[PDB]
DNA sequence: TCCTCTTGTCAGGCCGGAATAACTCCCTATAATGCGTGACACGGACTCTACGAG
DNA sequence: CTCGTAGAGTCCGTGTCAAGGGAGTTATTCCGGCCTGACAAGAGGA
């Protein structure tokens, strides 16, 4: 047991979400149902994620516990502690960019801030009602200008080429990553030294402490978008037998499922070279799906299979009366009492 | 006396040989916060000094 | 069948019967609830009901 | 979005069934004519006769039996052969007889497929070098861009933009000899890239902009049909909307099934698009009904039993 | 007298064919076409009042 | 000297608490038999 302290918080990069994952989940499957051993690789996989027995592996060649860091031929599993299945996280490609609802839904939209742009806009942009103009080169038009449906027709009619224009969430990430934090803030402190009306200096305030910050902490703002989303362990989210034959499984299987199966159908139709209306009604729904799975709440309320009460997605996990419900109110029941 | 497993039964092995010790480790809560919080965007790690 | 059964079984006003003294059964069939489908929550309530 | 696109009435179908046909059409003489496309015929329908292959694997009906196959590839490698050692005006009008007779073929769509993306992936050669090979000139030689499209467009196989680059005595035309070698070897390397197209180096770029264009053309009267039917997928998906799926996901299956059934699609039998249709935009829905609906996944035999 | 070394024959784990399941390629041809409390505080939009600049 | 803008104020709204038919192919369990270790009883030596 290590001797810890100072627990840190940053965004997650890419990179870091793929380094903890052991294995991608390509398929939704979870188990066979005749013998209900995992399915590879499915959302339950033992070669991505653990041995369901202790020390054995699935196909059933390597029983002793004399093996434990072989990894076995037929079944890419390896042979270890079944404790392990509760620890090791999983990833998914996503093949759009989607937005992290967190930063975009709260309050005080941050992606919104930090483009100085308000929230009805960007929402206008990602539900593919508006271009936005990425480095529109020697034109008319400015670097954050929204062009509707025939005016970006009309534009690229006319300006065929010297115009970049995109829509949707890698359309935001895109002018996300291009923005100079440095030359921004100057500008911004700049006005401080020079601009004087109370509201306004104010919010200037505000910008220019999330700007410092935010290149302070080394975070780049094209996080914010997420391109690889981590699957939690196994274990967390069980699919336990009921006596009697009966299952029982938490809403996050449910909610990985629908998100795997609308990226493979996206993955599909993107390889069809299917029109253009069906693929941005594949990246809507692929947006939902996400924003169902990391805080359900902000949205319309997809509710379950045939029960009718809306699925608890992560935030909800985490966030209850009060807060921290096994750590927190209440309260972690204890043995050696009675009453 | 709940969520710790090595703890708990570290301490069974105690009292039933007449020693009076502990090892508290780390609450299994906390390990699925960690988790679970991981899950999302979010980079929690345990740092050192 | 399924509504019928349904809402005699998986009801609020469909509950149990305490069956453990005369008094108990015929105060609970002489009951009215203000709580169900198409009445007032608890938290909805008011004081004024 | 769907309710923009009006209903597509039964004329307008056909019509764009006309233009469909002719774009498929003309990207079907486009294969015809080169000639590294027939060695791969003849040679797998030997593997077939030989029994190296399949009789399914190369064909899928004619156009105006097996003996009538065997007969036809016969005379097809005596024609070809007799037309190489001939290639030596009189080519052109023997490749253009071939590719006629040719045409007769139809192949099933995967080994189309294949032939359309090898004569894809040489022209993709092709265009490649010729981009690597001007971007060092360029780049490298400081190669003015006027002169660049007057004097090296047109041949990119011979030495004439070369040796009039290096003829103009420009001192950037004295450095270009820093990078003659692999410039001119580019220049060498492409001639025999199109000594095994064989035609010239003209016909390359003809061949591309005709398969785009027939290629664009089709994928538009597609995009217009099922823009058009889009309501009458939603119309049949209102029956399967309870069974623990979501309803847009039904309409995508749906999509994708309506999408393979305008591209099997044929109005010449004469009957109207819709009720044809309906039999694979139902097929796809209950496929995905069937398979992403229950947690544990159960075989589709099973989901009828049941 | 006690402990050690020896001759000899069976059994269990492993692999092969078979037979019931699964997954993709055939699926098709009349027409059907849109349908699913309540108090608080803060932020945003709109209005009013007053000042400075052209 | 006159007009528009800037700043301040108020009201409202939001988050947060209190239709299946099938042909071909491969996988997977299940019974039948081969191939190498291990077990029994006695004998001989210290
Ligand atoms: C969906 C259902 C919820 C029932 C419920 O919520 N009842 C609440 C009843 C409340 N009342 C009527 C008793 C009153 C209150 O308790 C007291 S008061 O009125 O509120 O004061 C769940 C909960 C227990 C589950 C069964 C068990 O697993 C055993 C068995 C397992 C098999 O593999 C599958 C079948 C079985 C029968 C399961 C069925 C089903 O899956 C049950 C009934
Ligand atoms: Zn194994």
């Amino acid at each position: 047991t290590e001797e810890f302290d100072a627990i840190k918080i940053a965004l997650a990069s890419p990179d870091m979400i793929r380094s903890w994952s052991f294995g991608e989940v390509k398929k939704p499957e979870t188990i066979n149902y005749r013998t209900f051993k995992p399915e590879r690789d499915g959302l339950f996989c033992a070669r991505i994620f653990g041995p369901v027995k202790d020390y054995e592996c699935l196909c059933g060649k390597y029983k002793r516990l004399k093996h434990r860091g072989v990894i076995c031929e037929k079944c890419g599993v390896e042979v270890t502690q079944t404790k392990v299945r509760r620890e090791r996280m999983g990833h998914i490609e996503l093949a759009s960019p989607t937005a992290h609802i967190w930063f975009l839904k709260s309050l005080p939209s941050r992606i919104g801030l930090l483009l100085d742009m308000p929230l009805r806009d960007i929402e206008r942009v990602l539900y593919f009602e508006s271009y936005v103009v990425i480095e529109g080169g020697m034109t008319n038009l400015e670097r954050q200008q929204i062009l509707t449906e025939e005016q970006y027709l009309d534009a690229l009619e006319e300006f065929g080429d010297e115009f970049d224009a995109k829509m949707g969430a890698e359309a935001i990430q895109a002018l996300l990553k291009s923005m100079d934090l440095e030359q921004e803030c100057e500008q911004l402190r700049e006005e401080l030294n020079e601009t004087n009306s109370e509201t306004k200096r104010k919010k200037l305030t505000k910008r220019i402490k999330l700007l410092e910050a935010f290149v302070q902490s080394g975070n780049k703002p094209e996080w914010m978008i997420l391109t690889v989303l981590p699957v939690l362990p196994p274990d967390l989210r069980p699919l336990v037998p009921l006596d009697g034959g009966r299952f029982a499984t938490s809403d996050l299987n449910d909610l990985y499922r629908r998100v795997i199966n609308r990226n493979n159908r996206l993955k599909r139709l993107l390889d069809l070279a299917a029109p253009d209306i069906i693929v941005r009604n594949e990246k809507r729904m692929l947006q939902e799906a996400v924003d169902a799975l990391l805080d359900n709440g902000r949205r319309g309320r997809a509710i379950t299979g045939s029960n009718k009460r809306p699925l608890k997605s992560l935030a909800d996990m985490i966030k209850g009366k009060q807060g921290r419900f096994r750590q927190n109110l209440l309260g972690k029941r204890v043995d050696y009492s009675g009453r | 006396k709940s969520d710790d497993v090595n703890g708990r039964t570290k301490m069974y092995k105690n009292i039933v040989d007449g020693n009076h010790q502990m090892e508290p480790g780390m609450p299994e809560s906390f390990n699925v916060l960690l988790k679970e919080i991981r899950s999302l965007g979010i980079n929690i790690e345990l740092e050192d000094e | 069948s399924a509504a019928v059964k349904e809402f005699f079984g998986s009801s609020q006003l469909s509950q149990f019967m305490d069956q453990n003294n005369p008094l108990s059964e015929i105060t609970h069939k002489r009951r009215i609830s203000a709580l169900g489908p198409g009445g007032l929550t608890r938290e909805r309530a008011g004081f004024e009901v | 979005e769907m309710g923009t696109v009006e209903l597509l009435t039964r004329e307008g179908e056909i019509d764009i069934a006309k233009r469909i046909e002719d774009g498929i059409n003309q990207v079907q003489c486009s294969v015809a004519e080169y000639p590294e496309a027939i060695t791969y015929l003849l040679e797998q329908y030997d593997r077939v006769e030989a029994e190296e292959a399949r009789l399914s694997d190369l064909i899928t009906g004619f156009v105006d039996d097996p003996e009538l196959a065997r007969e036809k590839f016969a005379e097809l490698r005596a024609q070809y052969v007799v037309t190489r050692d001939t290639i030596k005006a009189t080519a052109q009008e023997e490749i253009l007889k071939l590719s006629e007779v040719f045409k007769q073929f139809r192949l099933v769509p995967k080994q189309f497929d294949y032939l359309v993306n090898s004569m894809r992936v040489m022209m993709d050669r092709v265009r490649t070098q010729e981009r690597l090979i001007m971007k060092l000139c360029v780049e490298q030689c400081k190669m003015p861009k006027k002169n660049f499209i007057t004097l090296f467009t047109g041949n990119e196989t011979s030495d004439t933009w070369f040796n009039a680059a290096i003829a103009m005595n420009k001192p950037w035309s004295e450095k270009l000899h820093d990078v003659s070698e692999e410039v001119h070897r580019a220049l060498q390397k492409l001639q025999q890239i199109e000594e095994e197209t064989g035609l010239t180096i003209e016909q390359v770029k003809d061949i591309n902009r005709r398969m785009s264009i027939g290629e664009a053309k089709a994928r538009r009267a597609k995009k217009e049909m099922v823009e058009a039917n889009l309501r009458l997928v939603i119309s049949i998906a209102k029956k399967y909307t309870n069974r623990g799926l979501q309803f847009l996901d039904l309409i995508q299956e749906g999509n994708i099934g309506l999408m393979k059934a305008v591209d099997k699609f044929e109005y010449r039998r004469g009957y109207k698009f819709s009720t044809y249709a309906t039999w694979w935009i139902r097929q796809a829905i209950t496929r995905s009904i069937a398979d992403q609906a229950r947690t544990i996944r159960i075989p589709v035999h099973m989901i009828e039993t049941i």
